[PDB]
């Protein structure tokens, strides 16, 4: 509302009572909130981030503890004295103290600012909590009336929900100030905000029961991914288990039900399950030899973080990142192709070649036992007609279309290639693969159509090779199959 | 509760079989106009290289008796270069 | 026990509904498959049939060039018969 | 959203049959996807018919062609795009063209030849193979019953697409009338479901389940209106012997108060 002028409550923040906790947060983040002339600029800032993030995880962390804070009988938590002293005492002359004392009867190390973030001892790794957006109607469950609601809709007569909804406003008013510049002031530098990333992260996901309501669960995947969306730039300190964490946040999204496990989503209902892939092309652009690297680690199937890794992996049951793959496949289809028209199209376009960006980077690091293959009465590849689609648009947004189907053509060409030779290399399939991959109607566009093209548009040069590549590896798999 | 999911099953029922009329018809149709398609090309190629390789077989004589006074194309291309 | 009955109708059509879906699914799947094999070989044929064509009329284009020292073809033919 | 189609999530799964309707519903998207492609590979079959001109073997098209081409294809008579397409491959295979436009192309006696009286043979080229196309597209095609083979063509499997796509939308609003019938069906489980809860919580230990049903139905009156941080406290020896943080927002209050 108004009101609500200063910043530097980030003071009262950085105190640690309740009140001021309580005055301070609740009215930023109506601050945040409001935007029609209402921003949080940067100028000497940085505290307020800093102090907000140590809330959080010493709030979190004895919430994980499961002991309230605010409230004890100690205070003035330290030395209290006036004692033989001027300025300069404890030289010499201290031990001559003993010598009194020995007469008048007849160092520390200390800690860090933040705690521990894992291998705290209460919290084990227990699979729990990898259901996916289905628990929306859980939370309807949850959120419906029953004579046993437990919602107490009011303030906090206990504790427990006062932590809870504490740190869900927090979230939120993160994600708020998190759409700007001053991205570049949360960018991967505040150590503070990312370690509050992990361990929220490692909380949300192995968390054994705090949380009251499910939907608050949902407000902090569904913010933390936003806010996730607003960076674009390096993350994964400690990364590995930072790096699963993310992966099982994007997964979140998408209906489950070897093949495809994710039916595609029909697009009118969700807007998050964007988000999720627009991070995972986003924050895993960096080719930088950590982020790459660590899912690189997770195609395998302190020290102790390790023993947590894996302790998941067959937790999470082979393998996993197929599951990715199918996530992947997400969005695209089945509804614009299914469309009256294609300008409605454009719109989610604009979406979609981040997707296939991200696919085919991630078949760069794919080139060891396993049993994969993705074209198998699942997806087929409309692609070929999406791309017949885009071409059409062509020659009757803008700037992305001759991305997309390039990288279109580029993908289709490389998972065949590396499916066949894999395969290959294992040999432990008969040669029928061949003949199953010459039983595509959704692939190999007919030689007519290569012949018509190589005419009318001729802007397409690139395009027009990658077809011709396409052809060539076409006609090729045609003749060494006999 | 058995009821209603009871209830739920006839509606799906109906979903699936009124689909495999749809499946039935639909397809059995255009199965069949495929095949058609595809067995009047394959034919018509056929003859279409008949046509050719007879072709050029009399060519084949034709050049042989001239060379001769001065699959087979390999002997044909080996006098070729011979001469 | 009517309604046990019922129920094992139900687990039955749903068995049965079940097996049916799946049979015909996988037999137009590989109809389909049979005809696009078949389709593209059919294709390459006609391109490999073609190409030889074209080939031994490149030869022959060599041929005519030797004597130096279809409608064409019978006609390049009684010119060299004549020239011989 | 989710919530309109379906809200399986655990109902304690009585008599679980819910997983097998599950399955049912499962395979009903298969069969959307199946006649989804299907649609598309009818188009796409559809695709070439339009642009074939093979069929000969069962006015009248085929025009013949001229002694070079005859020369070039071997073959006499038929359509200018076959000839065209032909020539196309030849260019293709004998890789004459060159890639900077690319349809420059170096010409040979080969092609120069089916244009010799322009002097072309003055300059043996690399030139745009559009202008061959113009030039053979009528220089060299001239001359020198089975009228209802026109209707055994493209149009067909159109028409028949026509037909499946009305049928298919003729079946449609019945399913939509199943699919309301889906919604009311739920949301009678649904509230059903509430009532079954409900009911056997009271069958626990009808003693605690009243105390808490009541209490949250007075809960839920306040809340609809106006709200009281407190019902109690009046009885001041336990809120106050039992709790010390009034000492410290009291501090904090005689400061400013």
């Amino acid at each position: 509302e108004l009101g609500a002028i200063n910043l530097h409550a980030l003071s009262m923040s950085l105190q640690s009572k309740n009140l001021g906790e309580i005055n301070t947060a609740l009215n930023t983040l109506l601050v945040t909130s409001a935007d029609s002339n209402l921003k949080i600029s940067l100028v000497k800032y940085p505290e307020l981030l800093d102090s907000l993030a140590i809330l959080g995880m010493n709030l979190l962390s004895n919430l994980s503890q499961n002991v309230v804070p605010y409230h004890r009988n100690t205070s003035d938590y330290y030395y209290e004295d006036a004692g033989s002293n001027q300025y300069y005492v404890t030289q010499h002359d201290k031990m001559v103290d003993k010598i009194f004392e020995k007469v008048n009867n007849n160092v520390k190390q200390w800690d860090l600012l933040p705690e521990p973030i894992r291998f705290l001892p209460n919290q084990f790794p227990l699979k729990i909590h990898r259901t996916p957006y289905l628990t929306s109607l859980k939370k309807i469950k949850d959120e419906i009336d029953d004579p046993f609601t437990k919602i107490n809709t009011r303030g906090a007569e206990d504790p427990k929900v006062l932590i809870n909804d504490q740190l869900s406003t927090i979230s939120m008013i993160l994600r708020n100030i998190s759409f700007s510049d001053n991205n570049s002031r949360i960018m991967s530098r505040n150590f503070y905000l990312k370690r509050f990333i992990s361990d929220l992260l490692w909380l949300v996901l192995i968390h054994p029961e705090n949380f009251t309501c499910n939907r608050k669960i949902l407000n902090f995947k569904k913010d933390l991914v936003i806010v996730l969306s607003n960076i674009s730039h390096l993350l994964e300190i400690a990364s590995s288990i930072d790096c699963l964490l993310i992966l099982i946040l994007v997964i979140s999204f998408g209906q489950p039900k070897e093949s495809l496990t994710f039916n595609e989503f029909q697009l009118q209902w969700g807007k998050y399950q964007t988000f999720g892939v627009d991070i995972l092309a986003k924050l895993f652009s960096l080719e930088k030899p950590n982020l790459n690297y660590f899912k690189s680690i997770l195609l395998n199937k302190n020290h102790k973080d390790k023993k947590l890794l894996r302790r998941l992996l067959n937790l999470y049951n082979h393998n996993l990142l197929n599951d990715v793959v199918s996530f992947l496949f997400s969005a695209i289809p089945l509804q614009q192709v299914l469309s009256q028209s294609a300008d409605p199209s454009l719109l989610i376009d604009q979406f979609s070649p981040v997707i296939s960006q991200s696919l085919t980077s991630i078949l760069v690091i794919v080139q060891l036992p396993f049993v994969w293959l993705s074209s198998e009465e699942n997806i087929g590849s409309g692609l070929l007609k999406l791309s017949e689609i885009i071409l059409n648009i062509n020659n009757s947004y803008s700037k992305v279309l001759l991305p997309s189907i390039n990288i279109s053509c580029v993908q289709l060409i490389k998972c065949l290639v590396e499916k066949s030779i894999c395969f290959e290399n294992c040999l432990n399939n008969d040669p029928e693969i061949l003949k199953k991959i010459a039983s595509i109607p959704n692939l190999f566009p007919t030689d007519l159509e290569i012949f018509q093209l190589f005419t009318n548009p001729s802007v397409d040069i690139q395009i027009i090779n990658q077809y011709q590549l396409l052809y060539n590896l076409k006609n090729d798999i045609l003749t060494n199959l006999e | 509760f058995l009821t209603n999911e009871l209830i739920r099953l006839q509606m799906e029922k109906l979903d699936a079989k009124l689909n495999h009329l749809k499946k039935l018809e639909k397809f059995m149709e255009l199965e069949r106009k495929t095949l058609e398609r595809q067995q009047e090309n394959l034919l018509i190629q056929r003859l279409n290289f008949n046509q050719n390789s007879s072709k050029i077989v009399n060519v084949l004589s034709k050049c042989l008796n001239l060379i001769s006074d001065s699959s087979q194309i390999d002997h044909f291309k080996s006098m070729l270069s011979k001469p | 026990f009517l309604t046990n009955e019922l129920i094992r109708l139900q687990m039955e059509k749903l068995d049965a509904k079940l097996n049916h879906l799946k049979k015909l699914e996988k037999f137009m799947e590989l109809e389909r498959k049979t005809l696009e094999r078949q389709q593209e070989n059919l294709l390459i044929q006609r391109l490999n049939f073609n190409q030889n064509s074209s080939k031994i009329v490149n030869v022959l284009s060599k041929c005519l060039n030797l004597i130096s020292d279809i409608r064409s073809q019978i006609d390049h033919f009684k010119s060299m018969l004549s020239k011989p | 959203a989710e919530l309109i189609p379906e809200l399986y999530s655990f109902q304690q799964l009585v008599d679980s049959e819910k997983r097998l309707d599950h399955f049912i519903h499962l395979r009903n998207l298969h069969m959307k996807r199946m006649v989804a492609q299907w649609e598309r590979s009818k188009l796409s079959q559809e695709f070439l018919y339009p642009h074939l001109n093979f069929p000969n073997v069962k006015e009248e098209p085929f025009m013949s062609y001229s002694p070079q081409l005859t020369a070039i294809i071997g073959l006499k008579s038929g359509t200018s795009h076959d000839a065209i397409f032909s020539i196309y491959k030849y260019i293709h295979l004998n890789e004459l063209l060159t890639n900077d436009q690319v349809s420059i192309v170096k010409l040979d006696t080969q092609l120069i030849t089916l244009l010799p009286s322009s002097l072309k043979e003055s300059s043996p080229d690399t030139m745009k193979l559009t202008d061959l196309l113009s030039l053979i597209n009528s220089t060299h095609l001239l001359p020198l019953l089975k009228f209802n083979n026109t209707q055994r063509e493209s149009q067909i499997g159109a028409a028949e697409l026509n037909e499946n796509a009305r049928e298919l939308e003729q079946i449609k609003p019945k399913i939509a009338l199943q699919d309301k019938e889906i919604t009311s069906v739920l949301s009678n489980l649904h509230e059903s479901n509430k009532r079954y809860r409900f009911f056997k919580k009271i069958s626990e230990d009808p003693v605690k389940a009243l105390n808490e049903c009541i209490a949250s139905t007075s809960n839920a009156l306040k809340v609809l209106s106006g709200d009281e941080g407190y019902n109690e406290d009046m009885v001041r020896r336990a809120n106050f012997y039992k709790e010390n943080e009034a000492m410290l927002r009291e501090n904090i209050e005689v400061i400013l108060s």
